[PDB]
């Protein structure tokens, strides 16, 4: 049913409107790319404002309705995980591969030429990465050039004032979730939380679990060091629902027979906790003030008001179980710490439980402070951008120079390559080489200098001068040779980087209709 | 002011079955393209907002539904094609058009259309008795064994791919796969999974059912993956403590049944665990997800549970286990219950990943793909999918015609021949049906990108001199013998898709009047 209203593009028309589709998301994301990248305003659905340049943020917020433009969006959802610092990257050699595909599709080559001969020169640009890229960790591990990279990568943004102290703290969260050997780097192991107040350099590494409620009394002891946890739902007092309880009373003489008989549950649920050998009782209730005096005279601690997944976040990291009641209390589901203790921050009244193993644990949390409530999530996504660079460090220590120099280098190996294809693909490889100058053209455009005049100059710098590459002064340095700049980029980011581009590319040229059935 | 019409839709004539002709033609410019295994995709997208991405002529028209009456006269065509022989769906629409096409000019200079039906009715049968006389029986052939030849044809169908490098080992996998099943060959049995990262030398062949076993839940260190004979139990049930379904609210005033109220919500929860472990069920399969408290009852009872198992997965592993899927659990007892020899929780790709190895009822495999990319792995499971009819049909039927266009430019001779030899109106019309049968290998020139003239010219020179089994290839941009090359396809299908496509060219042309109800 349906077939009026219903929207048609067929034809060669059709190709050139999927590209329009895709150079219209290329050509915003052109001017956002590197560190030198123009913000960009996002208008929230109710009313907030927010500013970033980021490029994850961008394709996650684009309301786009053609499902060419939605094709983009599909790629963020993997490539996060993998590069993380080139998702501005990939759009523009996307788009920029379309564009001199669009005058290839002047010349009449069907798109199954271009989409196998832009997979042609992939594995070409792929090939020539693994030459040209150098060690920095192999046959021993360091702690000390890992820091230094991650300076880079974390100080593009407005976080580089304090990029110092943060470089250490994702270098010792991931080496404790994760060994360099195994080779297998979690990130759901790697929480971070935030709260307003401070500044960047209060950052502290909390290996443990961290909850942002108090203790069930303000007399209670901040220090525990003994590791038994009891981890319930229910608080030990007497006996109350979810909801509401609503105890009804009729007289004095039901009123003085339940306190007899609350008396007895406020005295065996509280003795409860030492019989198994508790110290600590996280309940998801709080507790009385007939309850708080008991837990005070036996020094037994207890945390109130804990939350549905606040209380999945504590037992996974101190290896314990949700326990329903008091019945099903062992010492086998108690949990482990090695440092239980409540900090505040100045006259807020927060009060955070800092749950410490003082250990080499498999749970790391990370606490990052700031001056207001934009930059706390700002440095969260800057934190994890730095999580992935470490992640590729360790399953792969070979880098690449960035910052135009390996794309410079890539576009000299595919056009000499080029020549070496004696089909209708050679255009496709010729394609491929000029696409890949773009990215490096586009940072010194965004840079204020001239665009034409920076690129062509590192094209007499890699071939004349010298075999290794030179990078673009992106950052109004002295010189080139971003090399001694320490500005690095990842091989796995940039071997992928070329694949997800060829991989839309393709999907993209191979598409020839779209039907969109109306409303009727 | 008294009509006959008053609304009613009706006219005859030429001009009516030239507006048939053309919105036939409509139909097979949306699969015109997707011909060939090298074909251009189409992008569908329904009332949702869900864009749907396949190359499949049998997706393309289920999504169509064009309210053209000769458009629907396609449709029923197509789904008589998958009942027939199961596939071809954009073979036969494609030439039931290029029949009317070549014919479009003879009906606007006056000749009548029955005598086109006459034309059309002989020489398809002509062309049943020509493809079994060219229909070479290969059995055993050169004594060469049919294990090593159903490697050789998956080997073409692979090529130019993303795993055309390693296509050695991907053949040897999909043959075995064909032959772990009985006589009764379906390409439903053998299902295809993902596993992102690594590799493409990681891909492992799972002789039973394996899933995607998205379970991330709580239950380590415990429940023991080894079993020799568990039973196989397939649940819908929710097993969590706090579950959206299974609940209990009661609202009472009293401390005394404050505790009995928690303790009968858990009840809820313990009953149903109790009757599992009555029924003696040591795997626990279930499609809603499982809470951290049901892990924690079967790590202490030796027993092993795991949930998020998607429905097309129980339905494989109910075909392989041979029991049933039972919603309840008071009716769990060993007439549902499963059984396998081999069970393990395996640790490829990082994640996690069950699958029973050994069943009484073992008609199902599992593919499971390893790459850098899911789109890299979408691409494969379509790629084996088509490496597997490949090698199922090579089984069934053992007189097989060449492919790649070389029946059709063998029909389009001898079809030319005979109409010379025939005086009468049936001269100009099997006369262009014998030119309407080289759209075939002309379109398979068109969607692969090479030259559609400057092959075809040498094509049809190569079936002058003598050829009989060369037609096109899709790797090199010349003409090969599909025969050699190993481009093979049965003559049953190339029979039944001929007389498919002549019968729904005959019922456009035999309808000249459109009868419209007002209503
Ligand atoms: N100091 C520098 N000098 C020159 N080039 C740099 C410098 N720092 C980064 N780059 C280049 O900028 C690119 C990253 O650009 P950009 O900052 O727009 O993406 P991103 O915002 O990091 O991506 P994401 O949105 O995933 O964080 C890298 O490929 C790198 O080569
Ligand atoms: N490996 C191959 N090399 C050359 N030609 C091929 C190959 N595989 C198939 N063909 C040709 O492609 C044509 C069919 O193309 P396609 O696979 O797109 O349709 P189909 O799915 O077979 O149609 P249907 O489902 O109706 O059978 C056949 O006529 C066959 O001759």
């Amino acid at each position: 049913k349906d077939q009026d209203r219903k929207s048609r593009l067929m034809g060669l028309e059709a190709l050139k409107s999927h590209i329009m589709a895709a150079k219209a998301v290329a050509n915003t994301m052109r001017t956002s790319l590197g560190p030198n990248g123009l913000d960009k305003m996002m208008v929230d659905k109710d009313g907030d404002v927010t500013v970033t340049n980021d490029g994850a943020t961008i394709l996650s917020m684009m309301d786009v309705d053609h499902q060419i433009a939605k094709l983009m969006v599909e790629l963020s959802k993997s490539q996060d995980d993998e590069i993380g610092d080139g998702t501005t990257g990939v759009v523009v050699l996307a788009g920029a591969l379309l564009e001199e595909a669009e005058q290839l599709l002047d010349r009449g080559i069907h798109p199954i030429r271009i989409a196998d001969g832009y997979e042609q020169a992939a594995r070409v640009a792929i090939e020539h990465l693994d030459k040209i890229s150098d060690s920095v960790l192999v046959d021993i591990k360091d702690t000390e050039p890992l820091i230094q990279t991650a300076k880079t990568t974390l100080g593009s943004k407005v976080v580089n004032s304090c990029h110092r102290q943060m470089a250490e703290i994702a270098v010792n969260a991931v080496l404790t979730v994760a060994d360099m050997e195994r080779r297998d780097v979690d990130f759901e192991l790697i929480k971070v939380e935030g709260k307003v107040g401070g500044r960047l350099e209060d950052t502290k590494l909390i290996k443990g679990v961290i909850v942002d409620k108090d203790f069930s009394h303000p007399q209670m002891p901040k220090k525990v060091e003994d590791a038994k946890i009891a981890i319930l739902t229910c608080p030990f007092e007497p006996p109350k629902p979810k909801t509401k309880h609503k105890l009804d009373v009729t007289s004095v003489e039901d009123y003085k027979a339940l306190q007899k008989y609350e008396k007895e549950k406020f005295e065996e649920m509280i003795q409860q906790i030492k019989e198994t050998g508790a110290n600590l009782a996280i309940c998801q209730w709080g507790f009385d003030d007939e309850a708080n005096h008991l837990l005070l005279q036996n020094n037994l601690p207890a945390v109130r008001w804990v939350g549905g997944p606040e209380i999945e976040l504590i037992a996974i990291a101190t290896g314990g179980r949700i326990v329903p009641r008091f019945s099903e209390l062992t010492a086998e589901k108690l949990g482990f710490a090695g440092l239980v203790q409540e900090i505040s921050f100045g006259t807020t009244k927060d009060k955070m439980l800092v749950i410490e193993q003082c250990k080499n644990s498999r749970a790391v949390t990370i606490f990052i402070r700031g001056g207001n409530k934009m930059i706390i999530e700002e440095a969260k996504r800057s934190l994890h951008d730095a999580l992935c660079v470490i992640r590729n460090l360790i399953r792969d220590n070979r880098v690449v120079y960035g910052g135009g120099a390996a794309e410079i280098s890539c576009a000299l190996a595919v056009s000499q390559e080029a020549d070496k294809c004696p089909t209708l693909e050679q255009y496709a490889m010729r394609a491929f080489a000029d696409a890949l100058e773009v990215i490096p053209m586009a940072l010194s455009e965004n840079s204020g200098m001239n665009p034409i005049q920076t690129m062509t100059e590192v094209r007499a710098r890699q071939v004349k001068e010298m075999n290794p590459a030179l990078g673009i002064d992106c950052l109004h340095k002295g010189t080139n040779d971003m090399k001694q700049q320490h500005v690095i980029e990842t091989l796995i980011g940039k071997k992928q980087q070329i694949s997800l581009a060829t991989q839309m590319v393709r999907m993209i040229l191979k598409i020839d209709d779209i039907r969109k059935p109306g409303e009727s | 002011v008294i009509l006959l019409k008053e609304g009613t839709d009706s006219s005859q004539g030429i001009p009516q079955l030239v507006s048939n002709i053309s919105a036939c033609q409509v139909i097979a410019e949306a699969v015109r393209t997707t011909l060939g295994p090298r074909g251009m995709d189409k992008l569908i997208v329904d009332g949702r907002g869900k864009a749907t991405i396949s190359n499949d002529g049998a997706t393309i028209l289920k999504l169509l539904d064009v309210v053209h009456p000769a458009a629907k006269t396609l449709v029923d065509i197509a789904k008589s094609q998958d009942a027939e022989v199961g596939d071809g769906t954009t073979s036969v629409t494609l030439l039931a058009a290029e029949f009317l096409k070549q014919v479009k000019p003879y009906v606007e200079e006056g000749l009548h259309p029955q005598i086109i039906i006459r034309a059309f009715r002989t020489a398809t049968q002509l062309a049943v008795n020509k493809i079994k006389e060219i229909a070479v029986t290969v059995k055993k052939a050169d004594k060469v064994e049919q294990r090593k030849l159903l490697e050789k044809c998956a080997m073409t169908a692979l090529s130019s791919k993303l795993i055309s490098q390693q296509k050695a080992f991907f053949a040897k996998m999909v043959v075995d796969a064909v032959m772990m099943l009985d006589d009764l060959l379906q390409l439903k049995m053998i299902g295809i999974k993902k596993v992102q990262g690594g590799a493409l030398e990681d891909s492992q062949l799972v002789a039973g059912v394996a899933f995607k076993k998205t379970f991330s839940y709580a239950g380590f260190e415990m429940q023991p993956k080894k079993y020799h004979n568990p039973k196989i139990a397939l649940l819908n049930v929710e097993l969590e403590l706090k579950a959206e379904k299974d609940n209990a609210e009661i609202r009472v005033h009293t401390v005394e049944d404050y505790q009995a109220i928690v303790d009968a919500e858990w009840n809820i929860l313990y009953d149903k665990l109790e009757k599992i472990h009555h029924s003696g069920a040591k795997v626990v399969s279930s499609k809603l997800p499982i809470g951290d408290v049901a892990t924690q009852y079967f790590a202490d009872r030796d027993m092993f549970c795991a949930g998020r198992v998607p429905e097309e997965d129980l339905k494989r592993t109910m075909m392989a286990c041979g029991g049933s899927i039972q919603t309840s659990v008071n009716a769990l007892s060993a007439d549902v219950l499963g059984r396998c020899q081999v069970f393990e929780e395996t640790q490829i790709g990082g994640e996690r990943y069950n699958f029973f190895t050994g069943c009484p009822k073992a008609k199902t495999c599992t593919f499971i793909l390893r790459g850098g990319a899911e789109q890299f792995m979408e691409e494969t499971e379509r790629s084996l999918h088509d490496a597997i009819m490949i090698v199922r049909r090579a089984i069934k039927n053992d007189s097989v015609v060449a492919g790649g266009g070389a029946i059709e430019m063998e029909l389009s001779k001898y079809l030319r021949d005979y109409s010379r030899t025939i005086p009468g109106k049936q001269q100009l019309l099997i006369g262009a049906y014998a030119k309407a049968l080289e759209i075939i290998p002309r379109q398979l020139c068109d969607n692969a990108g090479f030259d559609a003239t400057n092959i075809l010219n040498k094509l049809r020179a190569r079936h002058a001199q003598g050829g009989t089994w060369y037609g096109v290839d899709i790797n090199n941009e010349d003409i090969a013998d599909n025969f050699e090359a190993f481009v093979w396809e049965p003559a049953m299908v190339r029979i039944n898709a001929l007389t498919a496509a002549s019968e729904a060219a005959c019922l456009i042309v035999s309808v000249d009047e459109t009868i419209k109800n007002p209503r």
